């Protein structure tokens, strides 16, 4: 075999994923990701339709519950929960509404950073 | 239709 071990890529890539979350929760992008560290609160917000129109929600907090608990199998799958927290927003908000605006801009750091891990992602 | 307020 020689080369690299498959298990090693992977965990490699995994760390990646762990530094873009890192990236996506520091300061600097504060301005636009405040609005998803942690799971949207519908009820605080009066929001009775949220679990009705989003089934799967999701938001940086858990996202970096998971990884802490080892439960990615890869980089594929932690861009799925990233991606689904986007789509959520995108689902459940108006088109104009400032929150999908900002989850654009956190969205450009995501994709931009993502798509740099070295190679292309192992599954 | 409800809409989410940023504070």
């Amino acid at each position: 075999q020689h080369k690299v071990l498959k298990t090693v890529k992977v965990t490699e890539q995994l760390k990646h994923c762990s530094e873009i979350l890192k990236e996506m929760l520091a300061k600097k992008h504060l301005p636009y990701a405040w609005p998803f560290y942690n799971p949207v609160d519908a009820d605080a917000l009066g929001l009775h339709n949220y679990y009705d129109v989003v089934k799967n929600p999701m938001d940086l907090g858990t996202i970096k519950g998971k990884m802490d608990n080892q439960e990615y199998k890869d980089a594929y799958e932690f861009a799925a929960d990233v991606r689904l927290m986007f789509m959520n927003c995108y689902k459940y908000n108006p088109p104009d509404h400032e929150v999908v605006a900002m989850a654009r801009t956190l969205q450009d750091v995501f994709e931009l950073h993502f798509a740099k891990i070295p190679d292309e992602p192992i599954e | 239709a409800p809409r989410k307020q940023l504070a």
